[PDB]
């Protein structure tokens, strides 16, 4: 559908568990590369509707990051019923597209 | 006995973080607290302590900003560069500096997590010789408690604004505020003459602001004074004004400006007053009274011995908050790390505070290691120490023929700037001229001094400098052919250049 | 026997001048000759030799020019500086550089006069094992002659343009020409990959010119190759193009341009071709044949021993013209001075050519001292040397988030530049990790390396680096917490930064 | 009268010996300060006619400088029948004027 900003660990947990197929984009406002790929990720939220697209600010929602083990940005993790199944790092659009079709083409 | 953690540390700055991470890597269960009580003007920031947020890191960044500007204004035309409408945007600088600080905040946090250190953003004090009370996110509604086999206090320091100056605490900013300021600093009065005062005056001036520095007595108190004057003179010749012996006595809020009444009864209007006279140990809200821990009450610093022990056998202090320890990040790191190894690795290394290199980032830099000339005399006897030295001009700057800023111009003929650099070695005659003091004023002093501090540590003698081949053309090589001594009486002034209104 | 002078020296460069002035200060009657035979393109200059006129001094000056430009274009906007219409004027740079060279010419001359050395601007050769023939101001009309107890040959080197390349000697310039060139260099091909080639490519590029480098094989032969690649990569990511394995085979004059046919049969048009493949000893017009003095004919250098003695017992050679001696000014000075003392002060000090520090001034600098990694392996055995190292980003540059020049962009996502710095120590395991190699790539390498070269001279062990406190925030302090080794296999890549298109 | 450029040691010697009162300005083309005071010195050649005003390029006329012991620029030396009697150093116009009136007001 589109991309929303999550602002709590419960909300992140609830949305993924109940929604089945979920991709999530861990970003930082101060992060150049993360910003560099933000537009393109907004695009895929529209085209590939066979998945849920969301964002987490790693500074704001501290608890989430200190659990998914986020150590760099942007980090993309895809989920299945509630469990991470894949994870990508970087601002390479081609890589990201390659990733999303792998689970949502 | 049993505790929740083997090591609880109070403070997430260089020392506290370093000690925590070492302790962890040797098996200790470790908890670390960090909380930033806002500044006089309400400024706050992330984890990492003074260094990353409101000290070394942003200070170096803006020094670069200023240095850059000096290059544009003084040197660029000479080297063939042409441009129009040079102006500096303070807002942009601040955002580039804060973006970076915010990235280091994140990385210091994920580093703690990797090393398996639990970090709690909470205000902390101690209830007991093995117990610490805390308050999540500053909120004093719920005090929670935790126990530790050993407690490390590493809360560091904050800037001091004096009590006896009306309107001071209320109207003036400090180093906690300068690097994130929302308004252009504009016409700025800096009060104090420590390395922090001089560094902020310097970049602010180079950035283009009218800058005044108030100094009771001497500048860079505590450092070699020949070098001190050299730095001072250089800043003066670039525009900064030094109100010598004249401190503010009263400050009055007056719209978007501040009026300052001075102890000579004069008065003047400024956009910003920046107090930078010193720093006191952040110790007050720690409840150390209720353990009878001895602290030096003038400093507000904890009295810790050569093992980082207080008088309470289970509590320790390192870094800025311990009395008699140099306020340098790498120093707090080494003591933090050595402590952790002593507590959890049965190490018997003790921290060495001698020959610690330092480097000040004024528009012309000053690095040093060991004794000043004055102190080596007192300690050893003037007739027993040799000082080899030499003033000289940096090659690249030399070819520009810079001119004094008007304010430093005696007469309309006093145009050429003074010599830019100084190299000076302080040596012990009765020990084959063992160098016990290194001093260098000029560009890139941090980079020059590091290797030389290492040499001093290896007990280098003057003859070793003379037998080393210099690297040409460089500022550092001046140390490797340094033969003019103080006692000989011969001229150590810059040889050549177009100074003194004549080239030759 | 009797002679007109105790010391006649041929050559007024670093070594010749230094030896003359020392010899004089010990009682010797001294005569010195210096004459500048014009270059391939007819360029000439004053006294002082290669270093002052067409080497270290003007090279450092233009490096400053270029470095400055890189700051304007890459960093200034990030730090808050705004300007319009940045352009560089080559003519003005050249005149600022030549004015300065001409001032050093004067000063070197008056210095000879003060030290009581008679200087004659005349072309010189030797007629005899104690006799020198000369020609005032180049003019071969009158040969005059003079005798000396000892002769010193210190004629140094000139750039070599190869014979087997048609139009090369006739159309291309060298380092003798670049610093005084009357036309803007424009689109420039540099041929060679020695430190001189890379340094000229570097500043020319930063100055704004389209610059291409033709490299048979590798860059900086002789130097540690990890560092060489690091330098090469940095230059590439700023614009300079490296024609790998492709040298010019023919050059054809073609109006105000030059066409170059390459060994891959391609061809391209340039404004300037700059040959910088190496330098040969300037020895041809010296008549050394008629004394049977042995010279290495490939180098065109005099074979002198460890006392600066040729095979003729009354003639000596130091500096660039003696085989196996590093082409660095301070080295020629030390050897010239030590020689003078041995000849005229009964000294018995012999010149030490080990652990000579060096520093290359490419747009990112490289300083070294001791063995490369590769050579320490060969000499000592790979299993017997530890290499501690660490890539990292300079603080000031880090905060800009520079981007790769287009030409180095693989895909449209390859934007962030590689890590800017490297610190590497090469150590002898079986000698308590004595450091036998120091390498640093990054800014201000000359300044960083000097003190470290002194430490290597004092036989510093790795533990000594670890026990020294670092100076923060500085590039040099990276050496004082360097724990990642090659053998351990752990990552030595830059920790953090926006490197690799991700903040981590 | 005015200022002329000397280009030989004989010429320098001849002009001073035969002319009695002489001031001479040792300059360098690359010398900032020397250039800085060159105009003003041209002026005094006109006003104070009770003296001979001349210039020597220290690089061109090498032999002269290596004798008058010139070690910096600009150096002003005044002569009487052939012998130096005073000598000033620097680009301070006030000093120079002060010097010239001392021997030619
Ligand atoms: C303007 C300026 C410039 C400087 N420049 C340099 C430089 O160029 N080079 C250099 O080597 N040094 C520099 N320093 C010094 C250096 O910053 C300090 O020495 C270093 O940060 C000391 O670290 P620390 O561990 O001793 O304490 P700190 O850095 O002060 O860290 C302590 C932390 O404890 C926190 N704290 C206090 N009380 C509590 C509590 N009850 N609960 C939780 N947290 C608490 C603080 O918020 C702080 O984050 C500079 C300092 C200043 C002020
Ligand atoms: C582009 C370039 C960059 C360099 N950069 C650096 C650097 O950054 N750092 C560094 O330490 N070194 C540098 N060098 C090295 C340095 O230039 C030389 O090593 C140094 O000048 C050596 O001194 P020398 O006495 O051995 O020889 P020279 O300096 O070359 O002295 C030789 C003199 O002999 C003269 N001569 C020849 N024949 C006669 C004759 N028949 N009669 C009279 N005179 C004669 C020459 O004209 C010349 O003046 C650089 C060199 C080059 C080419």
């Amino acid at each position: 559908g589109s991309v929303k900003i999550v602002t709590s660990q419960a909300e992140f947990d609830s949305i993924i568990s109940q929604n089945e197929l979920v991709i999530v984009d861990f970003f930082a406002e101060w992060c150049g590369p993360s910003k560099r790929i933000a537009p393109f990720y907004e695009e895929c939220s529209k085209t590939y509707t066979k998945m849920v697209f969301i964002k987490v600010d790693v500074d704001e929602v501290s608890e989430v990051t200190e659990k998914e083990n986020i150590t760099s940005m942007p980090t993309f993790k895809v989920y299945k019923n509630g469990s991470s199944v894949d994870t990508l790092l970087g601002a390479n659009d081609s890589a990201l597209k390659q990733l999303i079709e792998k689970y949502a083409a | 006995h049993t505790y929740d953690y083997d090591y609880v540390v109070i403070g997430g700055g260089p020392g506290g973080m370093a000690s925590a991470k070492e302790a962890a890597a040797h098996g200790a269960r470790v908890l670390l607290f960090d909380y930033v009580k806002p500044s006089s003007q309400g400024t706050k920031w992330g984890i990492g302590g003074t260094c990353v947020n409101v000290g070394c890191v942003p200070k170096k960044l803006m020094h670069y900003a200023g240095h850059m500007g000096s290059i544009f204004k003084l040197d660029s035309k000479a080297y063939g560069w042409k441009f129009d409408n040079l102006k500096h945007d303070w807002k942009k600088l601040v955002t580039t500096v804060q973006s970076h600080i915010r990235s280091l905040n994140f990385s210091y946090m994920t580093g703690l997590r990797s090393s398996k250190v639990k970090y709690i953003n909470g205000l902390a004090k101690l209830k007991d010789k093995n117990t610490v009370s805390y308050y999540l996110k500053g909120d004093l509604s719920k005090e929670e408690t935790v126990t530790g086999k050993y407690i490390l206090i590493a809360t560091g320091c904050r800037p001091h604004i004096p009590d006896d100056v009306e309107g001071a605490k209320e109207l003036s900013i400090t180093s906690d505020d300068i690097f994130s300021l929302k308004k252009d600093p504009g016409k700025t009065l800096v009060v104090g003459a420590s390395y922090v005062a001089l560094e902020c005056s310097g970049f602010l001036n180079s950035l283009g602001y009218d800058v005044t520095v108030a100094v009771r007595s001497i500048v860079l108190r505590g450092f070699d004074q020949q070098c001190a004057v050299k730095v001072k003179l250089y800043m003066e010749e670039q525009g900064v004004m030094f109100k010598n012996g004249i401190l503010p006595k009263k400050l009055t809020k007056m719209d978007d400006k501040i009026l300052v009444e001075f102890s000579d009864k004069t008065s003047e209007l400024y956009d910003t007053v920046l107090y930078a006279i010193g720093r006191k140990g952040d110790i007050d809200g720690l409840n150390l009274e209720s353990l009878n821990m001895n602290v030096n009450k003038s400093n507000n610093k904890i009295i810790a011995d050569h093992l980082s022990c207080t008088n309470i056998p289970s509590i320790f202090a390192v870094g800025d908050v311990a009395e008699n320890v140099p306020e340098l990040a790498p120093v707090a790191i080494k003591a933090g790390e050595i402590l952790a190894r002593r507590l959890f690795k049965d190490s018997d290394e003790i921290m060495d505070y001698s020959y610690i290199p330092t480097s000040i980032y004024t528009p012309i830099e000053y690095g040093a290691c060991g004794y000043s000339e004055e102190k080596a005399y007192e300690l050893y006897g003037k007739s027993n120490v040799e000082v080899f030295l030499q003033e000289f001009n940096n090659l690249e700057i030399s070819a520009v023929h810079r001119q004094k800023h008007i304010r430093a111009q005696k007469d309309e003929y006093d145009l050429d700037v003074s010599s830019t650099c100084l190299a000076k070695l302080v040596c012990l005659k009765n020990e084959d001229n063992r160098v016990i003091g290194f001093h260098y004023v000029g560009p890139n002093a941090g980079e020059v001094t590091q290797g030389m501090a290492l040499a001093l540590r290896l007990k280098v003698k003057k003859k070793d400098f003379d037998n080393c081949i210099g690297i040409h053309p460089t500022d550092a090589e001046s140390f490797m052919n340094l033969f003019v001594t103080i006692s000989s009486g011969l001229s150590y002034a810059a040889k050549g250049g177009s100074g003194g209104g004549k080239c030759g």
